[PDB]
């Protein structure tokens, strides 16, 4: 797809969870590096 | 192309991104369905991925993108799951895959909350979970996040119903 006329990205903000954080997009592979490749495990809650 | 370098946990570099990691941690409407249930991670490594060309690519469009939008390129430090980190470090970003079934369009999609990047680690929804034990919430499996450097230059503010 194409970012809408006149701009880079589209901010995904949600406006119902007070917590929840923005998710981004972009639509040129070339507006983001791969910059730290985390490896981990999710721990179960003691 | 793509070098790797460990980042040692006793330098404020590797310090810095665990934090990132950890602190964006959130609870999910969905109970953990996708991406498991967990308050926190046991961070087992942390790489610097170094690919020339890449970089070149990535701040090339980045100056492109500063000059369009009053000086500004408007980069932050996001993360990004998939199931194919293992392509995206060597080949990079590529438009051509984009998310066909994201509520903000088809595109390259990026979080604030590591805990929702964290949901496409084993695919859409958590996929069917790890390969070894099809598990969504494995505890044992090692997982894979990228925290990538973004140039948002003027972003499109989409507030969502979430
Ligand atoms: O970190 C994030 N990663 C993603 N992905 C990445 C992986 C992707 C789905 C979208 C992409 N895709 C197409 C070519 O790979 C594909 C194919 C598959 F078979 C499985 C699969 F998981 C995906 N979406 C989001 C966030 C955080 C913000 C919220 C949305
Ligand atoms: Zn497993």
């Amino acid at each position: 797809a194409h970012s809408p006329p006149g701009h880079h990205s589209v901010t995904g903000r949600p406006s119902v969870n007070g917590l929840a954080l923005a998710e981004y997009v972009i639509y040129r592979g070339e507006q983001a590096y791969p910059e730290y490749l985390i490896t981990y495990q999710i721990m179960r809650p003691e | 192309g793509t070098i790797l370098i460990d980042l040692s946990p006793d330098d404020k570099e590797f310090q810095s991104v665990e934090e990132e990691m950890q602190s964006t941690v959130r609870e999910h409407r969905d109970g953990g369905h996708a991406g498991g249930i967990f308050n926190r991670y046991n961070i087992l490594k942390i790489q610097k991925v170094c690919n020339k060309k890449l970089w070149e690519r990535y701040t090339h469009r980045r100056k492109e993108v500063s000059e369009e939008n009053h000086n500004h390129a408007n980069e932050r430090m996001l993360f990004h799951g998939s199931p194919f980190v293992n392509a995206i470090i060597h080949k990079g970003f590529d438009e051509r895959h984009a998310y066909i079934g994201g509520m903000f369009g088809a595109g390259i999609y990026f979080a604030e909350n590591s805990s929702k990047s964290n949901q496409y680690v084993y695919g859409i929804g958590g996929g069917t979970g790890c390969p070894v034990h099809k598990d969504r919430s494995c505890y044992i499996c090692h997982r894979q996040l990228l925290f990538c450097r973004v140039t948002l230059g003027k972003s499109f503010l989409q507030f969502s119903a979430m």
